[PDB]
């Protein structure tokens, strides 16, 4: 018994399909069109790591821009929302600062304000009694 | 060569040589062949034991 | 006793025994092994 | 000491704008799939996992952040209470993602294979966000 | 040649000043460890990576519980910079069968057999 | 301009690597943490007299657990509704 | 892949769930095979599983076209005029079960 490949022609357009929209002849030469949609499949799973890296440095730059706008910096501004118990993540404040301007300048005087009673504890040596928004509430 | 409820053989011969050996003993049950298998030698002991119940 | 009859009464309902429905005992017939593949292919061990 | 009842003059100002209804759309910050939603009413998210909710029932999302009007704003610490604001949600699609292509490849190597994963999906539409008077 | 290192006896002994710093009794030592890895074993010495498999110490930033004991103490004194060892402290005291499963181990090292998950009304 | 001969980091002349001032933090943070180490090695809450023999008990059960293990290996059992229930692959409608 | 592939944007149809959740699946396809071991686990579904899930969906209509084929179908349309159409070649009844109510909540 004599076997032949005889689907041969679906194994090839299994993966040139992937390569369609190339340049060039690696779109329909099967032979180099693998070594490039083989790379372009590991550029798509290296790529979620940059993705998720990338979204989060564009939001810290869109904060930074907002804070600026109140005369604030971006460490005053994160820094100053945790010790407040405001978690409120990058994505959010990044959003709030493009669709809610008058509840992101809230937030930055929160957070001038938590910061100016850092400053005024610091000079005192704990006789006075803490910010009232200094206070943290307890779980237990 | 064991005929009917192989599984019923199983837990005499378990309750069997449990004292001589102070622990459970490691059995295969095939019902496919109808065959016991056990771990360990036990020739003498078990040809003795079927001659009781009259096999 | 009941084992017995167990392994025949059961065996009424099940469809026609055929050429088409047997198999080998599991275990009793171990794959082949073909230099082909990633895992075999590069040097065939 | 002076700063204190100030508070209170601001707070029942804006208590006082929740019983008369002095609000309009509500914007509301939950937390839901470990992630914080910038969520309005009749909107649509999409969660990564499934919720074991047949499609149509209506719940509730008990963790909301932040509460937001065109006049007013209400933090919690981290949490609102749940006396202070009720959001709702409806299951309306659940569905597998797209094929996610996974492929790792070494060069010299002969080290290359090729997973495709299609993780289970939720749509969420927010029904409603209303809040109470509890604020004194 | 690079090879093990053993610590003088001198090391481990603990200063008056650094009771009053550090909050521990010499007088009532405490009872059990709260170690936790925080370096990796990559980059150390073999005999380093077998002591964190015996002290159950895998996952990093994984709190592990032992016994204040020389035994164990000598595998601590033995990759004691690849961890973190804080005492376990019981302000309510030891958990029974009924606060099994209301048990949370905070950051500061005390195991609570009462976690509510609610605002305290004081 | 600013050739260095050879490798970068290996070699006769290296380039040169200089300490940061965070890098002198991160370092001092790190020795903050083992210097406290050193004081909860310091309190044995028991001697190695007290301590000798009191999980001998637990040790000895514990491998036994082990043993048992180790020596219940062994085919699994082979049940004669499995080799029927293959004939299920021609079952059709009359 | 992305780059590859078209996209959309995550949306609904008419607003579904709005005001009243409406199930978007509307009709359901089946194609088993009398003889065949391709259909034997798509026959089981027929028996005892179709008529349970006809009574928990009212809304779908289910057609069961019994003729000789060597891969049975389950064709599914959806209001927006979609149509998926999917081989059940040779499944568990579980595995069948599964698959269709997941085609059940898609849009
Ligand atoms: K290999
Ligand atoms: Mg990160
Ligand atoms: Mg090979
Ligand atoms: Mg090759
Ligand atoms: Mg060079």
């Amino acid at each position: 018994l004599r076997n032949r490949v005889t689907d041969r022609y679906f194994r090839i357009q299994e993966v040139l399909k992937h390569a369609r929209h190339f340049r060039g002849r690696k779109n329909r030469c099967y032979r180099l069109a693998v070594r490039t949609v083989i790379r372009a499949f590991v550029k798509c799973t290296k790529a979620r790591y940059l993705k998720k890296k990338n979204m989060r440095t564009l939001w810290i730059n869109r904060i930074t821009a907002a804070s600026q706008e109140h005369g604030l910096k971006y460490p005053a501004l994160i820094g100053n929302l945790v010790k407040c118990q405001v978690e409120l993540n990058r994505k959010v404040l990044a959003d709030l600062a493009i669709y809610e301007p008058k509840t992101f300048k809230s937030l930055a005087a929160l957070a001038s304000r938590r910061r100016h009673e850092g400053f005024a504890a610091a000079l005192g040596d704990g006789k006075e009694p803490e910010g009232i928004f200094s206070r943290v509430v307890q779980y237990h | 060569k064991v005929e009917g409820d192989i599984w019923a053989l199983q837990k005499d011969v378990e309750d069997f040589l449990s004292p001589l050996l102070g622990k459970t003993p490691v059995t295969q049950v095939n019902e496919v062949t109808g065959t016991l298998r056990i771990k360990g030698y036990f020739d003498q002991e078990l040809k003795a034991w079927l001659l009781e119940k009259g096999f | 006793q009941g084992g017995g009859a167990r392994a025949l009464d059961l065996l009424r309902g099940l469809p026609r025994v055929s050429l088409a429905n047997l198999k080998p005992n599991p275990g009793s017939k171990k794959p082949e092994r073909r230099p082909r593949g990633r895992r075999r292919g590069r040097k065939c061990g | 000491v002076e700063e204190t009842r100030h508070h209170a003059e601001v707070v029942k100002k804006v208590n006082e704008m929740i019983v008369t209804g002095q609000y309009g759309r509500l914007f509301a910050v939950v937390h839901f799939a470990s992630r914080q939603w910038k969520v309005t009413s009749e909107d649509l998210i999409l969660i990564g996992n499934e919720l074991d909710l047949a499609c149509g029932e209506r719940i509730r999302l008990e963790k909301v952040l932040l509460v937001g009007a065109d006049n007013f704003t209400l933090l919690g610490k981290p949490l609102l209470g749940k006396d202070l604001v009720r959001v709702e949600a409806t299951v309306i699609e659940k569905t597998e993602s797209w094929p996610r292509i996974i492929m790792r490849f070494r060069k010299r190597k002969n080290f290359k294979k090729k997973r495709i994963v299609t993780t289970p999906q939720t749509v969420l539409r927010i029904n409603s966000i209303e809040i109470a008077p509890c604020l004194l | 040649k690079f090879t093990r290192s053993r610590i003088p006896e001198k090391v481990f002994q603990a200063s008056p000043e650094d009771h009053e710093k550090y909050g521990g009794d010499p007088q009532n030592p405490h009872k059990l460890h709260i170690v936790t890895r925080i370096k990796s074993t990559r980059r150390r010495p073999y005999w380093e990576k077998d002591i964190i498999k015996m002290l159950g110490l895998e996952k990093a930033h994984t709190p592990q519980v032992h016994k204040n004991i020389p035994s164990v103490n000598a595998k601590l004194k033995v990759v004691k910079h690849l961890i973190r060892i804080k005492p376990l402290k019981l302000p309510q005291g030891l958990p029974a069968e009924e606060n099994m499963s209301n048990t949370c181990l905070k950051s500061t090292g005390e195991l609570v057999v009462q976690w509510h998950l609610k605002p305290v009304e004081q | 301009r600013g050739r260095i001969p050879g490798r970068q980091w290996i070699g006769k002349h290296r380039r040169p690597r200089f300490v940061s001032l965070r890098a002198k933090q991160n370092m001092i943070r790190r020795l903050e943490i083992e210097a406290e180490n050193h004081y909860w090695l310091s309190m044995p809450y028991m001697t190695r007299e007290q301590e000798r023999g009191h999980a001998a008990v637990r040790r000895r059960e514990a491998f036994e657990a082990i043993k048992a293990a180790a020596t219940s290996k062994f085919p699994p059992h082979r049940f004669i509704a499995d080799q029927l229930d293959h004939l299920n692959v021609t079952k059709k409608w009359s | 892949t992305a780059r590859g592939t078209p996209s959309r944007f995550l949306a609904s149809v008419l607003h579904n769930g709005l005001g009243r959740y409406v199930q978007q699946l509307q009709r359901l396809s089946f194609s088993v095979s009398r003889d065949g071991a391709s259909s034997r686990g798509a026959r089981e579904f027929v028996e005892r599983e179709v008529i349970d899930f006809a009574r928990r969906n009212p809304g779908v209509v289910i057609y069961v076209n019994s003729r000789p084929c060597c891969v049975p179908r389950v064709v599914a349309e959806y209001l927006n005029g979609a149509v998926r159409e999917e081989s059940i070649h040779c499944k568990s009844v579980e595995e069948i079960s599964t698959l269709v109510q997941k085609l059940a909540d898609q849009s």
